[PDB]
């Protein structure tokens, strides 16, 4: 709780130098399949990495996004897989990580 | 391959340059012959000495003792073979209207 | 901190104003010291 | 319970002091006229 | 071209593909394609044979979102449509269309398809209400189908009953306030059981002219997505502009976020106390404010 | 979010990332957002941060035909338009619409872009004329650049060069006749070297 | 820091003989992905070589 | 029959916490075929669970 | 349950007052207590 | 009639008593005024 009660601290601290949104709701001008959508919040994350990697020039970076795990689901944008399930069959979250 | 990028598209070869010193906002086109009679562009680095006390007055104070270094160099284009494109919007609120 | 001209930046009053990076902590010796720095009426930016 | 996983966000540093200080180098251009401005962030513009 | 045809048949022996009797010659006779090939066919003096409108469709999307102001002077909304296979007949006098309120389902105003030229409906949006529902539709009226002895079955559907298109005109508010969102009082402090309306907490600073005035009207509060710290402590009515101050008393961050314009996270630090957290230290002269909810204004004794 | 900002700087140093000179506590400095964090990182108290509209585009399609009857009162045509990072300041009183008729590139009429309420213009057609091309543009007034301290290159595009968008409103005639197109004469006999023309024979 | 300086100046004495300009922001009547119509980028580039 | 009653029950308990909708009907500027927009549902009960 | 002063929270009346989850159970030998708290009026919640 | 599948939606557990309880353990926090907080969903929000 104090790592989180730090990073919206030290956020609040730059004033929102690095404030790139992102919409779920499709510009009114995509039309086309929302899931597909969500293809942007990959390149917002690409803008803001390229932003951070030129206002102080370093260059061995790895990164890491901490976020609630609803949101960061926008980014694997995985498809479903069928396999017809029953009771005696049952796995219990079990690959899901 | 976001700051070195050699592309072969259809009209010509490239070889991209990423350097975070320029201003955000363009790109620069900029053409090189390869046998040496034509000239485009080219760079003449003549010089490079650092001098260390030498006799050099400084200029701040001449009191105290002074290392020193230069560098000279000029830069020319006989031919003026430059394209600059103009790159609208890249804030990465693409995502974001 | 709070000054009698200072503005408050989260209402368009002279209230208080809050520390970004320049908080004035407790260093050595439990003393504290601190060159900060507030505004006046955010439209003109003063900041004494 | 929430299985938690900020521990791994930033890099440990067990410490065996519980004060310490740590230093920070910065250049400067004394611009010629007078006062400095910071080194390797002045020198990023082609208005230069 | 269509499979829908008001011929005028000329023969007296007895007409198929209809119903029993209907035997002479007789006109108006709304006749498919396949019908119409098996009777040229048949040795028949078919003739007067004249297409009919299978199309009315709009090209429109059905569900838009009109954004209505106050003052509201003109502003058509251009609603494109075209009539395909027809020019000027007897059955484009009852192709209607209609402005249907899907409130109370009542048309505002109809316009015949045939007289609105140049193939554009310009809607006028003087008449138009707030927050309801609308409906265009390509109807044919039900007393159309008397005056035509249409070849169908009993589970068909003639051509009346057919052509139809229909799109939903949403006027709501525009809203979409000019403001930082500016706090209105610090130190918010509330009673344990009570409530506390966003009108006298929050203001947002106008950028024509800077002023504090609060959020009043209530088109932009559901732009205003309030986010509480914890749920347990305080909860915010979404119907209302209040927030809900349980049993439960102590510090509360009160986040409330704006969409529109970028940077509006307004943060308010509300401290619940009790009936009694007032009278122990009144007395130590700890001098501040306590919301009063029955007037609406900060009280400090 | 942009990366233009209309800032006000408040030390007396020297300006960098600008031209000769230019010393001074300056206000109305047009920043990049590359040169804004390379000065609030730099000890500066760089305050009064505003950013600046870099979209001025227009939400509908560029070329399109406006068939225009003879009868025409009102009739206006509504264009969607929005300019984001911004709601009003000093430069949304530069932004200008016009309505240039590109027969002889002159204006019809012009709006102001924050005049413009609820995000809609509605041009009236009442004075397009038939059958010549116009124009609906964003741009910025040339004599728009002038009062502020752009940080620019030489050759680099300021702000106020940079954002427009244009379409292209085509009004023509409407025409669409209701008709069989019957003739007019049998048996059409002409000369030799001769010419008929079509409003005497159908 | 003098070569970008320089091909600015360089760039300027040509009155803008190449100033074929991209839009990263899409076309309101482009209606697909906008990071597929990054593409178009390589078209400017390849109409100014 | 006691299942669905008792489901009915338990959901009202909740006050409708988790309850996201789902339109059949595509968005108006959806602009595709309507085969594929009920692959939107797999994205609300995956946003629910 | 509907006490003297209580509120409705269905209709905004000083009526019936619905029991969420704090319903009075049959518990061992046949006998029910509750801790009930109920609201008093509407947006004034005196909460008796 | 119906196919019955929604019966295997829950899960059953056959009983073997009519009547039967079940305890359940929750740990708690007080705050030096006897007001005991249940613990694990009382730390579960960043204004701690």
């Amino acid at each position: 709780l104090d790592i989180i009660e730090f990073l919206d601290h030290e956020y609040k601290e730059t004033d929102a130098k690095y404030h790139f949104s992102f919409d779920v709701f499709p510009h009114s001008d995509y039309s086309a399949h929302p899931k597909d959508w969500l293809e942007g919040l990959r390149e917002v994350i690409d803008h803001t990495t390229q932003s951070m990697k030129n206002d102080y020039k370093l260059y061995d970076v790895q990164f890491v996004i901490v976020g609630n795990p609803l949101d960061v689901r926008l980014i694997p944008n995985v498809s479903w897989t069928f396999n017809g399930g029953d009771r005696n069959a049952d796995a219990y979250s079990n690959g899901i990580k | 391959i976001n700051y070195s990028l050699g592309a072969a598209s259809g009209t010509a070869n490239y070889r991209i340059i990423g350097s975070d010193l320029v201003r955000q906002g363009e790109l620069t086109i900029i053409a090189i012959p390869q046998q040496d009679n034509y000239k485009t562009f080219m760079f003449y680095p003549y010089t490079f000495n650092v001098v260390n006390g030498g006799g050099y007055l400084n200029t701040r104070n001449p009191n105290v003792p002074n290392m020193m270094m230069t560098r000279r160099y000029t830069v020319e284009s006989f031919v003026p073979i430059i394209g600059r494109i103009t790159i609208k919007n890249n804030n990465g609120s693409v995502y974001a209207r | 901190a709070k000054w009698s001209d200072s503005f408050d930046e989260r209402t368009s009053a002279a209230g208080f104003v809050e520390l970004g990076s320049n908080v004035v902590k407790l260093q050595d010796n439990d003393t504290l010291v601190g060159q900060i720095k507030y505004p006046t009426n955010g439209d003109g930016e003063v900041e004494t | 319970w929430a299985r938690l996983a900020l521990t791994e966000a930033l890099p440990t540093q067990v410490a065996n002091k519980p004060n310490f200080t740590v230093p920070i180098l910065t250049p400067y251009v004394v611009d010629a006229d007078g006062n400095k401005h910071a080194l390797p962030e002045s020198i990023n513009n082609t208005p230069e | 071209t269509t499979n829908y045809f008001k011929v005028k048949l000329l023969d007296e022996k007895l007409i198929p593909f209809l119903g029993l009797g209907e035997r002479g010659p007789r006109e108006n006779v709304i006749l498919s394609s396949n019908d119409l090939a098996s009777l040229k066919q048949a040795g028949w003096t078919v003739t007067d044979v004249q297409p009919l409108p299978e199309t009315g469709k709009i090209k429109y999307d059905r569900r838009t979102v009109y954004f209505k102001s106050e003052g509201e002077t003109g502003k058509f909304i251009n609603v494109p449509f075209y009539i395909n296979p027809v020019d000027a007949r007897d059955v484009l006098g009852l192709l209607k269309f209609d402005l249907i309120k899907l409130s109370d389902k009542s048309v505002v105003k109809t316009y015949t398809a045939k007289d609105i030229k140049s193939e554009i409906l310009s809607l006028p949006t003087s008449d138009l209400e707030v927050n309801e529902e609308y409906e265009l539709k390509l109807y044919f009226p039900k007393d159309a189908s008397e005056n035509y002895d249409i070849a169908i079955s009993e589970g068909h559907k003639n051509l009346f009953e057919r052509v139809k298109d229909s799109v939903f005109i949403k006027v709501k508010e525009y809203g979409k306030f000019t403001g930082r969102l500016v706090q209105l009082q610090q130190d918010i402090n509330v009673l344990k059981e009570s409530a506390l309306p966003l009108d006298k907490i929050l203001g947002y600073k106008d950028f024509d002219t800077k002023e504090v005035t609060p959020v009043a009207k209530e088109n932009l509060l559901q732009l205003l997505s309030v986010n509480v710290s914890d749920e347990s402590y305080a909860r915010y009515q979404a119907d209302k502009n209040r927030l809900l101050f349980f049993s439960k008393t102590g510090e509360i961050l009160v986040k409330v976020i704006e969409r529109s314009i970028q940077d509006n996270i307004v943060n308010f630090n509300i401290r619940i106390l009790d009936e009694e957290t007032i009278q122990n230290e009144i007395d130590k002269k700890i001098e501040y404010s306590v919301y009063d909810p029955k007037d609406g204004k900060f009280e400090s004794i």
